[PDB]
């Protein structure tokens, strides 16, 4: 697990503080434990410091554990650094063998090459949509780009470091992203006191996106006569 | 090597469902998930029914079944056929990492109707007396199921010790079996008595039958 | 009516008296709007799953 | 297909040593723990011996240990037991057997059996003896009667009657074995009380481990 | 899986095979409730609670 | 049946503190808590003493208490009482397929002073010899404690299989008992020797007491 | 109150079949176990069989395994021992008993006791023989006379002395079982040793089941 300590973790297979992954594990005691132990499988009992996240360590020379020299195979203070687990079937649970997997992830950069098994639906144009191209999620209005992609792009951006291009998987055509319109919706009244009439307008928005209906610069208003 | 204890025979008509109940100790049947039953047919080696309590193997029957409770486990059979009429010993890994089986259970499925023995009693041959020793043969043939018992009285007296029985393998024809039972003595204890007989005790007997003869009317 | 839950936690009988959003010590202080017990005989490994 | 084929039981004299041989085809012997297991005449199981996957490790019953021993050839695929010391009580069926993906500590696979006769008992002929009809081996119109066949050793004999020109209601029992360490059978037919005298009949007995052979006839008693 | 306080007291016969189920039966179909084996001699951990 | 393993009987004057103890199998009383005892007074049904180890049923008095250590249980009787002379059994499951109790520990309360017996021997009468048999008995009277003891000799050699015996209740007024001791024999098994006796073993005995004659004077 | 009572109890041939029954009240009888307990006269408790608390399941010892079979009815609150195959050493006191809230595997309540004696002895009258007073049953000015009542089957007799004009002294034993399968019994009773030959002495024995009464004078004998 990600952050964890231990002989397992210090010295022979190290999660990322951030790790993005499952951990899957069984036990394999009917596969693994033998009758007078499976020494097949050994694990680091010393290091000389603690290995990174995902390095490997195939060393085998001997390690040293005090002040003086180990020129040469063995003594007192150094050591053979791989021991092996004894896997008998007659071990309590815990002290038998686990088969485990770690599957690890990474998101986007490039575009995705793993995918989960969903289908993709058909593709609509000029209209306030959800999408979702990769697993790159969103909501806009999908419009032909007229960006001059160079063969190996995905993907384009803002000046503010958003999207406002993509390109499909399925045809290779470039889509131009715009916020599905927004604004605020403001209440135009001579008061209560005088009359319950209103007027109310759209700021900023066009009055096609919406008795009397007219599009000042301000927004479209409607109530109003003009 | 501490057997686990298991029923001497168990019985039951086709289509039903039946149990035998091994046991063990902490060190063993209490001490893992291991219990494994094998089945023996006669004259033949045994193979593994059940394992880990109560998996199967592949193409073993889904009619076999496995249990277990404190230091007791448990083979279930649901829906017997003749193929189930076999030995069927229990078997346990130990904390001393020694192997221990158990004392066998023979499943006699209850195939064909009860038939009654044809008892019949033979005296020693005058060639067999001329020889110095004298045999007593009781036979008991052609019956049903297999379990069977033959007293052997002599002037009335109780014998035990003395005697021998064998049986035939189930007949073919009509599922039958066959028992013969021995007595024997010197020529010298065979002159001691007068009177011989086996008495026979079988599930299609109403009451036991005797047969029996003289020394001096042979 | 009146719950007194020293009663319950004082009690030798439970092998089990574990509470999530209040202390146990404090139920004796407490009022209640409404009380539901709900009650079930279960194995005991899976008196962990509830 | 997986098998376990055995070689080395037979007739042997206590305080003696035989080796057994058991080759392995079909699965990676080497991977795998490789058990001997033994079955006394009409008796039970009983686990013998296990060597594990490289021969490292031994484990013994208590019934052998100090006497037996395991060991195995995992070039050849061959499992063998040295027993030394012979017992009358080693004599059994011994069958090997081995682990699989199961559990290494399971008898998943088993060899044929073969048979150890632990005997201080010469090679010796069969004594054979009518067991001859009367009125107490007659009921309901049909008669029984037979030959015993006795005192030989080792197994087996073989029976037939009327040199086998009858088999209907003949019934042979399995062997017995005597306090004298000698074995012993009966042979019996059912026939017609009337075809008494006016039919003969004889058992023909054969004991190639002698080269004996008898025919005995039967004719009836006044019983 | 149930919601939070949901009780389910149905008996109709679980679908775990492709196939169409009836009454008490079918291939990969089955009651839907099964009984806890409270024996004494059970080890705690089964014993009931 | 398994049976616990238990003392004969034990002992102790009122208001003291005694422990009867019960060793069973690792599978009995090794194992599960479910050790029960149980007392009976003579000739009437048991009552339940302690239920699981150490547990009192309603109505049991609190000088009644009991533990467990590995494969051995224990029922301690505090503050002795007259009432508390009953027989003791402890009990439990090997496992849900059999019970077992134990050998049944007698308790006796000491009330009164020892009492040696009165002893005599009967040579055998002459109208039992008249009918084949010679039965010689000897006789123990109004002794205490209840455990007195008798051994049967014939040519001084000691007898077994031919004798029986028989004792009294606790006597009503003085609370001693009586024992009949009886060698029986045929007329045959009386010719066969020359001289019989009885010797009697009890707790009010310095040694031994011996009673015996020669067939020549009887 | 709780209760459990019992029938069927009884004198009853060897190889025969005999059923116990039992009855309960004061308690929800379907909720528990019901056991059979047995105690031959004199011996420890034996558990013979235990019947679940819906008759589903049934288990037993291996001296009454196949010979006997429990069963009950939740509707009659009636616990059964069907007895078959009876054997003399069957010859006990028959309990029945329950669990209860304390523990289904306690035997927490327990019915009065049924005396079952297997027996293959004919009703018959005793022989009486006189205890005859000598030297040898005689110590510190007191002897010891009697009758021995022997040879008689079922139980009881009952016994007096000088048609009960004797009653100083006086000692009669429980019966015992002898090895021909009939009971037998002393009387006996201690006098002053000058009281020989100068007083009478005589013992009265009556048996019900035979209809059978003895009058016996007692003797000295000169050992």
């Amino acid at each position: 697990a990600p952050g964890q300590t231990g002989k397992i973790a210090d010295y022979n297979y190290k999660l990322p503080d951030d790790f993005t992954g499952c951990v899957i594990a069984w036990n394999s005691n009917n596969l693994d434990s033998k009758v007078g132990g499976n020494y097949n499988y050994r694990y680091r009992l010393f290091r000389k410091s603690n290995l990174k996240p995902f390095e490997r360590d195939i060393s085998t020379e001997i390690y040293q554990a005090g002040s003086k020299p180990c020129n040469g195979v063995e003594g007192f203070n150094c050591y053979f650094p791989l021991q092996s687990y004894g896997f008998q079937p007659t071990n309590g649970v815990g002290y038998q063998p686990y088969r485990v997997v770690v599957l690890s992830f990474e998101l986007l950069h490039a575009p995705a090459t793993v995918c989960g098994p969903k289908k993709s639906t058909n593709l609509v144009k000029n209209k306030c949509v959800n999408f979702n191209f990769n697993g790159l999620t969103g909501t806009g209005v999908l419009t032909e780009s007229n960006k001059k992609f160079l063969p190996f792009q995905q993907f384009g951006r803002d000046i503010a470091d958003t999207t406002d291009a993509v390109r499909d998987p399925q045809t290779l055509e470039i889509l131009d992203i715009t916020p599905c319109s927004f604004g605020g919706v403001s209440v135009i009244t001579p008061g209560t006191n005088t009359s319950n009439q209103v007027a109310v307008l759209y700021q900023g928005v066009n009055c096609t996106e919406v008795s009397n209906v007219f599009q000042t610069r301000a927004g479209c208003l409607i109530g109003a006569e003009h | 090597q501490s057997a686990l204890t298991q029923p001497a025979s168990v019985s039951g008509s086709p289509g039903q469902s039946i149990t035998i109940s091994c046991t063990g100790t902490s060190s063993d049947v209490g001490g893992y998930n291991y219990v494994s039953w094998y089945q023996q047919h006669p004259g033949k080696a045994p193979k593994l029914m059940i394992y880990d309590v109560s998996k199967r193997p592949s193409g073993v029957s889904n009619r076999f079944s496995g249990s277990k409770s404190g230091n007791t486990a448990s083979l279930t059979i649901s829906g017997l056929q003749s193929e189930d009429e076999a030995d069927y010993y229990c078997n346990s890994l130990t904390s001393i990492s020694t192997w221990v089986f158990g004392g066998g259970t023979k499943l006699t499925v209850l195939g064909r109707t009860v038939a009654a023995p044809s008892v019949f009693i033979f005296p020693p041959s005058d060639e067999q007396l001329k020889s110095g020793t004298a045999s007593v043969v009781c036979l008991l043939n052609n019956f049903y199921p297999r379990e069977a018992k033959v007293q052997w009285k002599v002037d009335n007296a109780l014998q035990s010790g003395n005697s021998q029985e064998s049986v035939t393998e189930q007949d073919s024809k009509d599922s039958t079996y066959s028992l013969s039972s021995t007595l024997t003595l010197s020529k010298a204890d065979y002159e001691k008595h007068k009177v011989y007989a086996c008495e026979v005790t079988h599930q299609g007997l109403s009451s036991p039958v005797t047969k029996s003869f003289n020394r001096g009317e042979c | 009516c009146v719950a007194d839950y020293s009663v319950l936690y004082n009690s030798a009988s439970f092998s089990t008296f574990k509470c999530y959003g209040v202390s146990p010590t404090k139920l004796n202080d407490l009022c209640f709007t409404n009380v539901y017990a709900d009650s079930f005989v279960i194995r005991g490994d899976e008196v962990r799953q509830i | 297909q997986v098998q376990l084929v055995e070689s080395g039981g037979g007739v042997v004299q206590p305080g003696r040593s035989l080796r057994l041989s058991c080759a392995a085809s079909g699965f990676t012997f080497s991977n795998y723990a490789m058990y001997w297991v033994r079955q006394a005449p009409g008796k039970g199981l009983e686990w013998v011996a296990v060597i594990s996957y490289d021969g490292s490790n031994k484990y013994y019953a208590d019934s052998v240990k100090g006497r037996f021993t395991i060991s195995r050839d995992n070039s050849k695929n061959t499992l063998y037991l040295q027993m030394n010391s012979l017992r009358t009580e080693d004599t059994a069926v011994y069958y090997c057997a081995s682990g699989s993906d199961y559990g290494d500590y399971l008898l998943v696979y088993w060899g044929q059996g073969t048979l150890v006769t632990v005997s201080s008992a010469s090679t010796k002929g069969p004594s054979v003896f009518p067991l001859a009809p009367s009125s107490k081996s007659t009921s309901g119109g049909t008669a029984a009667l037979g030959c015993l066949v006795k005192d030989y050793f080792p197994e087996p004999v073989t029976v037939s009657w009327n040199s086998g020109a009858l088999t209907s209601g003949v019934h042979t029992f399995p062997a017995v074995l005597q306090s004298s360490g000698l074995y012993s059978l009966s042979s019996v037919v059912t026939v017609p009380s009337s075809s008494l005298g006016t039919q003969t009949y004889i058992c023909n007995v054969n004991h190639k481990p002698s080269n004996t052979k008898v025919d005995k006839k039967v004719e009836p008693k006044s019983c």
